[PDB]
């Protein structure tokens, strides 16, 4: 199963009919390239890895010769080094002297292996000189400076097979070749601000960090990205007070090195409407506030109104730590009081599927399972929207494999290939009925995801009541080894929230609160929230959320502080805190500490570690960082969530409708930001982005 | 003239230093910080002191939108940004710009615009 | 093991308050070279109110943290534990993460479709 | 395949393999249509043996040279992609694939362009390596960005901006292209300026001494002392 060669004298084993370039990095050998990427197809045109072999007359390309037994390859050959020199010549001859204005100054590909390989002096010196390429508007996020550019066709070949968007592309012969849009064409996709870290060269470089600031000036942090169902990895470069980038680093199973839009511009949004300092409200107009003006209000106000049970509503939101979740329920349930609710329309209740159990709500089948799939089937969810990145992996297991797909819901335009098979829970049964149990029964690792927009509608019980009996009668999508009913989850606070019972009881759904208590939780309406009711919003910057408020109370964003976030496969996984919360915010569980003082409540932590010992009390999963656990309770979970809803809700015939209005605007960073409020405007229908 | 020092108390300079600079009103960055913040942010030590003896130093985006804009019959327009009677090597790196798209097209590093004809 | 702290010199508060990490630089996606991503890092977390702020007077990032730019390259991971434990520090280690082994071939770019295309290659 | 290997294989399926062995020498075997073209008297197709004398083919079968055999400068067999045959060579050569490779040169199509002595090879030389420089692809880099500095440095070396090092600086040029891209049109666009370097080195010496006392001194890449860059474009050079 393996092939036994030989580089620099060093022998190595490397499984069979690979590439080249991958027998030199397993054997640690260094070889230059250009136009060779790890997630992306092989070409041959940037011509820098040749490679001396025995039995071969010229130098071949290390990325597409492919590994031979008996093989002896030299990479410090005189004529090598001679080939790299030449090559890297010929490249440098019509790049442009950009390298004081070039964004990729300390990070450019073409100028570190220009010393390491490269030739000292340049002997290009025409009077006609270089040529000259024309600038090609291609949108609001990406800077395009097409002078600078060396033909590698990565981001051609990356925007073909993996982003799904084939409007990228190379038209000509000779100099004269071009990569863009050949009409003036506006790029969409969903993850369009990934081929700016692609580009090796900075021809393709980030817009609104144009000229901002530069590699040896940053400080990297490796954190979490909230504000996406996988919760990516991202890399935050910071100048030390100001947030500059996010940028993804590496995980095969969460992201595989490609990260969302809108995770990504996205920090222009966390330095631009902020909450520095508590306000209180005097009627119609805000006065910000001393802290012991701002928690003595909050302690006079509550033993103004008294709420003595079931009356103190506590609703989270879309971006929050699982330590303030348990400060915040903590603090509520030493009040005596579970009116202990998520953000949500249909919040109000237990979500039509058991906190008991974690397999209910959590995608079950890893998210590196998604790559062995036979044939999938969606309820409910467009992940081309929602965890673009799992999109990314439907597209990929679909091109290199045999996958069959259709949709249940809005007719959604994905990058792959649906089928279509209705708008309707009768559309469903009919179509679970009709051809798919014979394919999910016949299909070996089929899964089935269920997005939590229909988990928010009323109806919600009724399809999980279908699909509960689907899955308990279908031995082939639960089974000993692997397991295949899934759920998507939109916010990255939901599997946290739903980890630690964040979440209301029957008895409490029925009252009317007194006092409210909003951490985080924006997308609550005006009738929401009682008009008597004394409500208090702590959050990091000011939205819907802070308007509605008597008292806010600013907290630190996930950059700003050191936190745990759980995400839809199940992952507990830590961001480090990259910079200081600005101004006279403060951290979120502290905040919660310290009114729990002026209240009746000590509560028994007040250190970083205590907390981790109590987090380790609610469930030992979550000081288990960036692990994942199987299920044995598979079997148990899916009719104990079966028997819940069975003819406690009717189906109605309502249409199932679109779980996010746009992409772009979604929580309280991105409708913040001027990226995005100018992104959605221009990656709205338009001429230039109709494909026609 | 009159802008507010944090407490109701107005304060009072003459019109011409709220200026960013004599050539140009308004501020030409996104963070430039407007003149008139700056007095609002640290009068204390604008104290006893003359405003006049301060530089304000001539605003360079509005001398070079005065300049004329060049015209070249090719098709790339190279430049350099040096003198011709100094002995030596000043300027900036020469670099070339395509004139193809309708307008004219600015030097990344003097700014000056070339367009084709 | 030997508990160093009180005969280096460093202050109770540094050994106390402070939670260092040990890492191992993640590759980054702008470039393709992997050299820095060998020595195990050892950085301290930054304090919440002792980190950097603007200075009134110029716009100066200003620091209370003493330790925020001291960084230590270690050659393997057990040494930088028990160095971190040694002089009696807090510590929490991330694990290194690497790329999957994925076979590659350049014949792989224009296999035959028997049934629908799916797919348009460019190169 | 190519059209014409095609065309032969009925025929030399009739008539067998020993009647098609028994032309040309041990391993370049049978016939071969020859494009006798360029400055010939009468430019012609023939079909004819394979490893026949150059002599025998220009004289016998298209006329002759126009203004005899004292009348040859060079002579290119095959298409643009092989390098030139000088005059004393190209007397006892045979038109076979071995005895053009012994002469470090290429057979190719059998195309035979003869190149008159009052017509200049340097002008023929930078309109081959104009037309490789239109026709590549575009897709590899050293092809691509090498026939342009090609054509850059042809221009140059037509005109005579040049310095007596420069041309051993295209030598390595065309080394460095030569072997290094997917195609063979980088190692076909390399061929030619190397058979002209090797062949007709003095003939270039010539024309650069000649603009070196017609104007001033000239610099590496073309510069003069006069030249500088002004508004827009250069002045003080030539501009080839
Ligand atoms: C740039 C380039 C252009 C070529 N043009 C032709 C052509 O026009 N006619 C032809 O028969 N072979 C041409 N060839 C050679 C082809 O590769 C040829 O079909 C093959 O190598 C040999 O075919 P054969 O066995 O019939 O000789 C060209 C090769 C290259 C690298
Ligand atoms: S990308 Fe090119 S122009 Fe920019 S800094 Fe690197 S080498 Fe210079
Ligand atoms: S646009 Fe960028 S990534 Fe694409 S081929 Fe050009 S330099 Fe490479
Ligand atoms: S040698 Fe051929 S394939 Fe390579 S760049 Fe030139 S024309 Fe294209
Ligand atoms: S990377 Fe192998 S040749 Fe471009
Ligand atoms: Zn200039």
């Amino acid at each position: 199963a393996e092939i036994e060669l030989t580089i620099d004298g060093h022998k190595v084993s490397i499984e069979a009919g690979s590439a080249l370039i991958q027998a030199c990095e397993k054997a640690g050998v260094t070889v230059p390239r250009y136009c060779y990427h790890d997630k992306l197809a092989i070409a041959g045109n940037c011509r820098m890895c040749l490679v001396d072999v025995e039995r071969a007359p010229k130098p071949v390309a290390s990325c597409a010769y492919p590994v031979a037994p008996g093989m002896v390859v030299r990479t410090d050959t005189e004529r090598v080094k001679q080939a790299r020199e030449n090559v890297m010549e010929m490249m440098l001859q019509n790049h442009p002297l950009d390298c004081p204005v070039c964004d990729q100054g300390g990070e450019c590909d073409l100028q570190d292996q220009s010393m390491r390989y490269g030739r000292d002096r340049g002997r290009f010196t025409e009077i006609t000189g270089k040529r000259s390429t024309e600038d090609k508007n291609i949108g609001p996020l990406v800077k395009t400076s097409m002078n600078r550019c060396i033909h590698c066709t990565r981001c051609v070949r990356f925007a073909n097979d993996i982003a799904g968007a084939p409007e990228l592309g190379s038209s000509g012969r000779g100099n004269d070749m071009q990569i863009g849009t050949y009409l003036e064409k506006n790029l969409n996709t969903e993850l369009s601000g990934n081929v700016i870290d692609l580009c090796p060269v900075g021809a393709l470089t980030n817009k609104p960090y144009a000229f901002r600031a530069r590699p040896w000036e940053l400080k990297k942090t490796e954190s979490i990205d909230v504000m996406d169902a996988v919760g990516s990895n991202i890399r935050i470069d910071s100048k030390g007070v100001e947030v500059m980038r996010v940028i993804p680093r590496v995980h095969e199973d969460v992201n595989e090195e490609w990260i969302n839009d809108k995770s990504r511009f996205a920090c222009d949004g966390l330095k631009t409407q902020r909450l520095t300092t508590p306000l209180i409200r005097v009627g119609d107009k805000f006065v910000n506030a001393t802290w012991d003006d701002a928690l003595s209000t909050i302690a006079k106000a509550y033993q103004q109104k008294a709420p003595k049970g079931d009356e103190f509503k506590a609703v989270a939101g879309a971006l929050v730590e699982v330590e303030s979740m348990v400060a915040l329920k903590d603090m509520t349930n030493a009040l005596g009081s579970e009116n202990t609710t998520t953000d949500t329309p249909n919040g109000n209740s237990a979500p039509a599927h058991g906190i008991t159990f974690r397999s209910n709500y959590l995608f079950n089948s890893s998210i590196a399972g998604i790559e062995d799939a036979d044939a999938i089937l969606l309820v409910g969810t467009n992940p081309r929207r929602e965890a673009a990145v799992m999109n990314a992996r439907i597209r990929k297991a679909w091109l290199r494999q045999e996958l069959e797909i259709a949709s249940v819901g809005p007719t959604l335009d994905a990058t792959f290939d649906v089928a279509e098979l209705g708008n309707t829970h009768a559309d469903l049964e009919k179509a679970l009925s009709g051809e798919f149990g014979e394919v999910l029964k016949n299909a070996k690792n089929p899964l089935i995801i269920v997005g939590s927009g229909i988990t928010d509608r009323e109806d919600a019980g009724a399809f999980f009541n279908t699909i509960g009996k689907f899955v308990e009668s279908t031995p082939s999508v639960l089974n000993e080894n692997w397991n295949g009913y899934n759920v998507l989850q939109r916010s990255a606070s939901r599997a946290g929230a739903y980890d630690i019972g964040f979440t209301p009881s029957d008895e409490a759904s029925k009252t009317t609160p007194k006092m409210v208590w909003l951490l985080g939780a924006d997308e609550v309406a005006a009738s929401d929230i009682p008009a008597d009711a004394f409500v208090v919003y702590q959050g990091h910057n000011g939205d819907v959320g802070a308007q509605f408020a008597d008292v806010v109370l600013p907290g630190a964003a996930y950059t700003e502080k050191a936190g745990t976030y759980v995400n839809t496969e199940g992952r507990s996984q830590i961001s480090r805190a990259a910079t200081g919360p600005p101004g006279g915010a403060r951290e979120d569980w502290k905040i919660l500490r310290a009114v729990s003082e002026y209240l009746g409540v000590a509560l028994p932590y007040e250190d970083a570690y205590e907390v981790r010992d109590r987090l380790a009390e609610i469930s030992p999963s979550l000081v288990r960082y960036d692990l994942v656990e199987p299920t044995v309770f598979g079997d148990v979970a899916v009719q104990h969530s079966l028997v819940g809803p069975n003819g406690s809700v009717t189906p109605s015939s309502a249409p199932l409708t679109e779980t996010i209005e746009n992409f772009y605007m979604t929580d309280s960073i991105s409708r913040s930001s001027p990226t995005m409020a100018k992104s959605s405007i221009a990656f709205n229908k338009d001429n230039k982005k109709n494909q026609a | 003239k009159s802008i507010i020092s944090y407490n109701g108390n107005t304060i009072e300079i003459p019109e011409e230093y709220t200026k960013q600079a004599p050539n140009r009103d308004s501020t030409w960055a996104p963070a430039q910080a407007s003149k008139t913040e700056i007095y609002k942010n640290n009068m204390v030590r604008f104290e006893q002191k003359d405003l006049s003896k301060q530089p304000m130093p001539y605003a360079g985006i509005e001398l070079i939108a005065q300049q004329p804009v060049r015209f070249v019959h090719g098709n790339t327009a190279v430049c350099d940004g040096a003198n011709h009677n100094g002995p030596g090597a000043q300027g900036h790196p020469k670099i070339f710009i395509n004139v193809d798209a309708p307008g004219s097209h600015a030097c990344q590093y003097c700014g000056t615009r070339y367009e084709k004809e | 093991v030997p508990a160093h702290e009180i005969v280096s010199g460093a202050p109770a508060e540094l050994s106390r308050n402070r939670v260092v990490r040990i890492y191992q630089q993640a590759k980054p996606a702008t470039q393709s070279g992997e050299y820095g991503t060998f020595a195990w890092r050892l950085d301290w977390d930054i304090v919440d109110v002792a980190n950097r702020w603007e200075n009134d007077l110029i716009g100066w990032q200003s620091s209370g943290d003493y330790m925020q730019a001291t960084q230590m390259k270690f050659t393997s991971k057990e040494s930088a534990i028990k160095f971190a434990n040694k002089q009696g520090w807090d510590f929490y280690i991330q694990e290194p993460h690497h790329r999957k082994f994925r076979v590659k071939q350049y014949a792989n770019n224009f296999v035959h479709s028997y049934g629908k295309l799916k797919h348009i290659r460019t190169k | 395949t190519n059209v014409e290997t095609v065309a032969v294989a009925p025929t030399i399926l009739r008539r067998g393999g020993d009647w098609f062995a028994s032309f040309g020498r041990e391993r370049n075997s049978g016939t071969k249509l020859f494009c006798i073209s360029g400055n010939v008297n009468e430019p012609c197709t023939v079909e004819e043996e394979m490893s026949i004398p150059l002599r025998e083919l220009l004289e016998k079968h298209c006329g002759g040279i126009k203004g005899g055999w004292d009348n040859l400068l060079g002579v290119i067999p095959g298409g643009c992609s092989v390098p030139i045959l000088p005059k004393n060579i190209c007397e006892d050569v045979l038109m076979d694939f071995d005895a053009l490779k012994d002469v470090q040169s290429g057979l190719g199509t059998a195309a035979v362009i003869v190149i008159n002595k009052q017509q200049d090879v340097i002008r023929a030389i930078q309109r081959f390596a104009a037309f490789y420089k239109h026709e590549s692809c575009g897709q590899c880099t050293p092809c691509r960005e090498g026939t342009t500095w090609l054509l850059k440095a042809m221009d140059r070396f037509r005109t005579g901006q040049a310095k007596e090092r420069e041309i051993d600086m295209l030598y390595e040029l065309t080394k460095d292209i030569e072997g290094h891209t997917i195609c063979a049109l980088g190692d076909a666009a390399a061929w030619p300026i190397q058979g002209l370097i090797r062949n007709f080195r003095p003939e270039m010496e010539t024309r650069m001494k000649k603009f070196h006392d017609e104007v001033g001194a000239v610099s590496v890449g073309g510069w003069m002392k006069d030249a500088r860059v002004e508004k827009g474009k250069v002045v003080g050079a030539p501009l080839p």
